[PDB]
RNA sequence: AACAUG
RNA sequence: CGCGGGGUGGAGCAGCCUGGUAGCUCGUCGGGCUCAUAACCCGAAGGUCGUCGGUUCAAAUCCGGCCCCCGCAAC
RNA sequence: UCGGUACGGUUUGUGUAGGAUAGGUGGGAGACUGUGAAACCUCGACGCCAGUUGGGGCGGAGUCGUUGUUGAAAUACCACUCUGAUCGUAUUGGGCAUCUAACCUCGAACCCUGAAUCGGGUUUAGGGACAGUGCCUGGCGGGUAGUUUAACUGGGGCGGUUGCCUCCUAAAAUGUAACGGAGGCGCCCAAAGGUUCCCUCAACCUGGACGGCAAUCAGGUGGCGAGUGUAAAUGCACAAGGGAGCUUGACUGCGAGACUUACAAGUCAAGCAGGGACGAAAGUCGGGAUUAGUGAUCCGGCACCCCCGAGUGGAAGGGGUG
RNA sequence: UACUAAAAACACAGGUCCGUGCGAAGUCGCAAGACGAUGUAUACGGACUGACGCCUGCCCGGUGCUGGAAGGUUAAGAGGACCCGUUAACCCGCAAGGGUGAAGCGGAGAAUUUAAGCCCCAGUAAACGGCGGUGGUAACUAUAACCAUCCUAAGGUAGCG
RNA sequence: GGGAUGAGCUGUGGGUAGGGGUGAAAGGCCAAUCAAACUCCGUGAUAGCUGGUUCUCCCCGAAAUGCAUUUAGGUGCAGCGUUGCGUGGUUCACCGCGGAGGUAGAGCUACUGGAUGGCCGAUGGGUUACUGACGUCAGCCAAACUCCGA
RNA sequence: GCCGCAGCGAAAGCGAGUCUGAAUAGGGCGACCCACACGCGCAUACGCGCGUGUGAAUAGUGGCGUGUUCUGGACCCGAA
RNA sequence: AAUAUAUAGGGUGCGGGAGGGAACGCGGGGAAGUGAAACAUCUCAGUACCCGUAGGAGGAGAAAACAAUUGUGAUUCCGCA
């Protein structure tokens, strides 16, 4: 019920992070603004 | 070679599961019939095909330059005009690039003069990849065989149930290779299915129709696509084979499971009672009571709770007076010369074809309408309860405890305090299926939450229109077999006839020819006398059109 | 075609 | 000593695991039929779901710990 | 006899308006007397407008035709072919049947054979492309074969326990055993995280409609007796506890010095920079008051970096970071 | 049981069941062969029982054996959509490069077609096996011939103790 | 003591060979050896187990604990012995000085649990024989109680 | 031919340096001699930067001995 | 010969084979104890034992080979790698 998600970027799309979210709370992909190392700046990031 | 075709496809929550490995693949010229029971996932496979969403695994391939087409479960519409809708898709690809070429002939000269030859000879080439392209006069080619409303006025409340049949114009002029139209009988009549049954017939290209009529599932229908809860089983041949084979399947896997289910509880004690029995050997014959457990489980289905009308006050001895009323609209000829009464305790059956003004009928009893040269007495002891046919109380954002309860604790249904999520899972939401938006609902559930919000009232006079869409057989006779224990005035539109033959007691219909379009006969009895009355008192008691050149 | 006993 | 079932109306018992509603067979109280009792037919009454409370909008149910009832237990 | 492929002739299609677009595309004055008025008629196709000149058994004369012009097009006529139907040759595959010639015979007869119930050979009687055997392939298989079946235990067996977190035993640093005494864990939280700004609770006395020992109100005394997402211990009123605004540091690149420690692991960390959030700033943030909420190596899977590329170019595979 | 056990152990006569239509079944053999048998269902091998007299009750759910038109699941073989490596040519630009790519040859191959078995449906217990509880009731008590009820594939009959 | 004209006893020659024979069946018998014979060979099998290991002196000198273990009678690493090279009083004791504690003790109108006699008095019992709280003045107890404290 | 003669890196490689990194930030491993005088933008003083020698001390490889060890029966005897 | 072409078979004449040997060779079959601190893949080991069969030696051998933009030019055997 805790499955682990990874986060994708918005524009390069590379998976920088894994992490934990409740299913039965947050149906939909998650959405944060985290730190791109290939971009070198804060981006947007869905989940897969 | 194969229009479409699956991998191991798994579209789901990983919570609830909706798909699950759905390995198959189609041949053009497919003609397919897709049945099922409610909550199967056969609006969620034929969303795939026409690219609305995307598999959680698996590869979902269309061919390589065949198109395809997607009728939703509910039809969507722009606001702009009619003929609007014979332009969105459909004949797209011409019509926009159909005034261009008109503009690109203005005749300019300062502008350019020798760049007309690589634009507009390419809009000229474009115009012969569709063999025709005047547009006009094969335009009235695609809205006199439907019989569409006239094309100048725009979809507002002025549609009713004919909606359906624009949105079987904006499919069925693309002409696509793989055609996925999700039950298109939906508000239909007894001769707009019956054109659409010699269309669908002759039709080059694949057919996947979730229908649930018998002319196409009989003679149209080659394959027919079993769809259990999450499973997906092909076989071949016509209805009439499949229900055949499908029995004797039911009988050899009734009384599989019979010996199985026996099996899990005479080794159940073996298991529970008595561990002295063996040392160090028990963990290698308790997995596998698991192994045959958690497979019994997979297939224990039967939780199905039955759709229940509550009763409020009693209903006195007038309900419906209807004072010799018209009704109509500037030029239009509706409802003329009508006076009934309305039987205390009595289903009433509601007759005609679309475009007679069915459902305008119960909007003057509640007081969404007022009567042009008439009057309806309401009676001081009946209480209303309106369902509409376009199911506009749905709000498709907010969840669906939120569109019935208004984020109370406690609605007002029958004269008592219900606990309001209470009322909800009494039409079929166990638990936390409250948390889902309504816009996404099924079918089924989508019919069995416009029973939510309007049977909310307890009232004695319920006016039920279009009941009988997109339900199954098990809830079809769970609900014909719930509104005959109910005390009184049930009043249905239906187009379903063989629903009518089975619950009705009155019958108000349309019998309107050439001295007047606006008749409205009433009857004493049921539907299976007042198709011998007709023949005997009337003596009305074909001819397909094409839709293209061939 | 049902009908047992004080 | 310890292990593992079970408690649902006077008696026997379903309902659970896959939460919203308490039900069936005998019996008990009243009517009917008969000359009268059995049999049969119609209508009722009767339960804080063993108890002390944890989550939940909501627990007979999901959840443990205590109290009786039962089964099985030593070379 | 049933189906696939390949080729070939025939046939098939009806919104409305016109003598039912004879279906699409490309051409084109042609058909020659075949009247249609025999028949499965009306080409026997559709039998929906009830009719689309060809199995034509009065004929050899007259032929829907060119002319007529309603409609994107009516117009004869063959040729190329679309979704169907229907017959014909060729090829191949599946089923049953029949035939003899490969194989089968411990049916008989006659030879090598003088002595032969072996063997082989000849003729005959039957079985027959089955059987049997070979290569591959599933099923069955204690009929045989190699082996495993943990430890602790006041002697073994039956019960029970095995890792992680807190307390007591533990003898005022740390550590410390037993089948010693009490309890928890295999999560949960998209805010219950970060920040910035505010607030003081439980119980009680007096009084107040419903209102009760205790629901909310108002005033007094109240220094922590409540509360803490979870078990206990140490903390916490300065708040780490109650409430609100904006947000993602639940970060990428590193880390001097340490605690613990057989080793493998486990724990803390000022500070430096990239980039952010909050805040007027000072500064604070590398998840949660803290200590449980997990698992070494090998073999694999996925996304990225394009590092090596078995002569060379690539590729297969391997490699690095997650 | 030569060398601590001579019996209640085995055998036997008779009984029943299942196998076997004849170089049979079974057995020794990798095979040819051989025994069965110079026999042919009144015969031959396997199983339990054990003269003789009276008898041999109920259960086909479990697991074996026998027979089943189907239906579900299932191996190789057949089938080879789609995808991938390569490059004759064709693109754009810095001709240290990036994009599309017919044919031939390769790797990976999904749909579809296909047998016994297993599942399942029936018969078999002289097949391996199984053959129960609680509560109330009769002129003192005691006890229940009768009734209510649950569970079962069916609840231990004759005879004995 | 039992059979002693039968399923009897016996002589001579022959047959069946080791996961095989034969067995009126006991795991009995197959050259005094049988729950798988004997001989030779792989072979100097293997054994966390047991027994043994031979001349001398001089210096120094242990451990029976920790952690991990298909481990508890075994072993790896550390602890503790010896020795070579480096380091040089860093070790150890006593004195003075700077520090953390919550054991023995004791205390409880300082808390959480208990707990005994009076005054006091709600709920239960029979309109009040009994239940006597929360509180309140004195005396008590505590490994999982501590305002304290060697 | 082996071992020494230069290391860092997964590797292309670069080299008294190299890998990680966006970094002449910080680390990881590896190189790098004083007791002087003179010399020294000379500094209160104290040697850092750099010098000819005043000639700081590095050092490996191959034999034969000894202790332990690896593979072989491996200190010797012993099964069913 | 059956049975005709004829083979099977039979008479006569010349040659040749068989068995033994201590190790070495070539082709073929092929264990287990043991090591893995149990054990099955694995090892032990293509060893022990067996089978065909040589010769004074045998097998191998005159590129359908290797190498990498240079080049060595049949095989066996010992050293390095
Ligand atoms: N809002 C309107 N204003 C005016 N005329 C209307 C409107 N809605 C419908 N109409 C006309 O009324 C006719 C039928 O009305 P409608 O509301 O569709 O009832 P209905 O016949 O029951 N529809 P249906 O259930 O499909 O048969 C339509 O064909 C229109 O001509
Ligand atoms: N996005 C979704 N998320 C979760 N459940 C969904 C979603 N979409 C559909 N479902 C449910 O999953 C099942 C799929 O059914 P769906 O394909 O939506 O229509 P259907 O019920 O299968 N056919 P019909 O009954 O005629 O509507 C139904 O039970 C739906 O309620
Ligand atoms: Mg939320
Ligand atoms: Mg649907
Ligand atoms: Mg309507
Ligand atoms: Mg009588
Ligand atoms: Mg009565
Ligand atoms: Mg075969
Ligand atoms: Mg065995
Ligand atoms: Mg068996
Ligand atoms: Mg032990
Ligand atoms: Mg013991
Ligand atoms: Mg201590
Ligand atoms: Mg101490
Ligand atoms: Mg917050
Ligand atoms: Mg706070
Ligand atoms: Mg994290
Ligand atoms: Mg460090
Ligand atoms: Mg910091
Ligand atoms: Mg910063
Ligand atoms: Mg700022
Ligand atoms: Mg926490
Ligand atoms: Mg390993
Ligand atoms: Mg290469
Ligand atoms: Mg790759
Ligand atoms: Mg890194
Ligand atoms: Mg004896
Ligand atoms: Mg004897
Ligand atoms: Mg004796
Ligand atoms: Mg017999
Ligand atoms: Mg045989
Ligand atoms: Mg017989
Ligand atoms: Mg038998
Ligand atoms: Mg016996
Ligand atoms: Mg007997
Ligand atoms: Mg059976
Ligand atoms: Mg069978
Ligand atoms: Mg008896
Ligand atoms: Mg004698
Ligand atoms: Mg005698
Ligand atoms: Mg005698
Ligand atoms: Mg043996
Ligand atoms: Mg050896
Ligand atoms: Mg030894
Ligand atoms: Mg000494
Ligand atoms: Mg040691
Ligand atoms: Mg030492
Ligand atoms: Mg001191
Ligand atoms: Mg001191
Ligand atoms: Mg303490
Ligand atoms: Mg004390
Ligand atoms: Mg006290
Ligand atoms: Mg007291
Ligand atoms: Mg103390
Ligand atoms: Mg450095
Ligand atoms: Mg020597
Ligand atoms: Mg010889
Ligand atoms: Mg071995
Ligand atoms: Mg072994
Ligand atoms: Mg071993
Ligand atoms: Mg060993
Ligand atoms: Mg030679
Ligand atoms: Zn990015």
């Amino acid at each position: 019920v805790r499955p682990k998600i990874t986060l994708a970027c918005e524009v390069c799309k590379h998976r920088n992070y894994i992490t934990k979210k409740n299913r039965r709370n947050d149906p939909d992909r998650l959405e944060l603004k985290k730190f791109c190392p290939n971009c070198g700046k804060h981006q947007a990031h869905r989940e897969t | 070679e194969f229009i479409y075709t699956m991998k191991k496809v798994r579209k789901a929550h990983g919570d609830k599961v909706i798909l699950d490995d759905v390995t198959l693949s189609f041949y053009p010229g497919a003609k397919i019939g897709v049945v099922g029971p409610n909550g199967a996932g056969k609006s969620s496979v034929l969303r795939i095909m026409a690219g609305l969403d995307k598999p959680n695994n698996g590869d979902a391939f269309l061919a390589t330059g065949a198109t395809v087409g997607i009728l939703q479960q509910e039809p969507p519409l722009n606001e702009d005009k009619t003929v609007r809708g014979n332009v969105e898709e459909g004949m797209g690809d011409i019509k926009i690039k159909l005034d261009r070429f008109n503009e690109v002939a203005e005749l300019m000269a300062t502008d350019y003069t020798d760049e007309l030859m690589e634009e507009m000879g390419r809009l000229q080439e474009e115009l012969d990849h569709a063999d025709a392209w005047d547009l006009d006069a094969q335009l009235e080619q695609a809205m006199d065989a439907l019989r569409c409303p006239p094309a100048d006025e725009p979809v507002t409340n002025l549609s009713g149930g004919e909606r359906r049949r624009v949105a079987l114009c904006k499919l069925l002029l693309s002409k696509p290779d793989l055609l996925l139209l999700d039950e298109p009988t939906n508000h239909l009549d007894a001769e707009s299915v019956q054109w659409l049954e010699q269309h669908l017939a002759s039709y080059p290209g694949a057919i996947l129709a979730v229908t649930h009529d018998r002319y196409f599932l009989d003679n149209v229908a080659e394959w027919i696509l079993e769809l259990d809860r999450g499973r997906a089983y092909p076989y071949e041949g016509n209805y009439s084979t499949y229900l055949e084979k499908k029995a004797e399947r039911l009988a050899v896997q009734g009384r599989k499971d019979a010996k199985l289910q026996k099996r899990l509880t005479e080794e159940l004690a073996w298991v529970r009672s008595g561990a002295k029995a063996r040392q160090a050997k028990s963990k290698a014959r308790l997995q596998r009571y698991e192994e045959m457990a958690a497979e019994a489980e997979k297939t224990r289905k039967l939780d199905f709770e039955e759709i229940q009308i509550p009763v409020g006050p009693r209903l006195g001895n007038v309900v419906v007076e209807v004072d010799h009323l018209d009704k109509g609209y500037d030029g239009r000829a509706l409802i003329k010369d009508l006076s009934f009464s309305l039987p205390r305790n009595g289903i009433v059956g509601v007759i005609g074809p679309n475009g007679v003004g069915k459902t305008t009928l119960f909007k003057t009893i509640v007081g969404l309408e007022t009567p042009d040269s008439g009057s309806v007495k309401v009676g001081e002891t009946v209480k209303l309860s309106y369902v509409d046919q376009a199911r506009a109380g749905i709000d498709p954002r907010k969840t669906v405890w939120e569109v019935v309860s208004d984020g109370l604790d406690y609605i007002q249904v029958g004269q008592t305090e219900v606990p309001s999520r209470a009322y909800v899972s009494a039409f079929g939401f166990k638990g936390p299926d409250q948390q889902k938006p309504a816009g996404v609902l099924s079918g089924g559930e989508r019919n069995r939450l416009n029973l939510a919000l309007t049977l909310k009232q307890g009232g004695n006079l319920i006016l039920l229109d279009e009941p009988t869409n997109d339900l199954d057989v098990e809830t079809l006779g769970s609900l014909e077999n719930a509104l005959l224990n109910f005390p009184g005035c049930a009043v249905v539109i239906s187009h379903d006839r063989w629903f009518l033959d089975r619950t009705c007691t009155h019958i108000l219909a349309w019998e309107g020819d050439d001295d007047n379009e606006a008749k409205w006969f009433w009857f004493e009895g049921n539907f299976g006398a007042y198709e011998e009355n007709k023949v005997e008192r009337l003596g009305v008691d074909v001819t397909h059109r094409k839709l293209t050149r061939g």
